[PDB]
């Protein structure tokens, strides 16, 4: 069978939703990994970035 | 912006008095107590302010 056991559509924003969960730490720019401020200038990549 | 300390300097303060301010912030997961203090001179006015005078000046 065709590889289409899933199908997807776009929508109008009939309603908003909750924003993405607050990060109290630093936000890794590309990844947005929330990381602790003690893990900056650490000498290690904690972001994947 | 935080409310200022709008207060009357009440009569019990008239001897030079002191103020301290603080908050605890929970941090990422670790709390810290943050605080500061200041001296406040309150001009030595009595409560009674008893005024006594020779009327036949």
């Amino acid at each position: 069978c065709n590889f289409s056991d899933k199908e997807v559509e776009d929508c109008v924003t009939n309603r908003p939703c909750r924003s993405q969960v607050r990060c109290e730490g630093f936000v890794c720019a590309q990844t947005g990994r929330c990381v602790n401020r003690r893990l900056l200038c650490n000498g290690d990549n904690d972001c994947g970035d | 912006s935080y409310q200022s300390i709008n207060i009357p300097v009440t009569q019990n303060m008239v001897p030079s008095s002191r103020l301290l301010v603080y908050y605890i912030v929970t941090g990422e997961q670790t709390a810290e107590l943050v605080s500061d203090s200041v001296w406040l001179n309150i001009e030595e006015k009595c409560g009674n302010q008893l005024q006594v005078h020779l009327s036949p000046d």
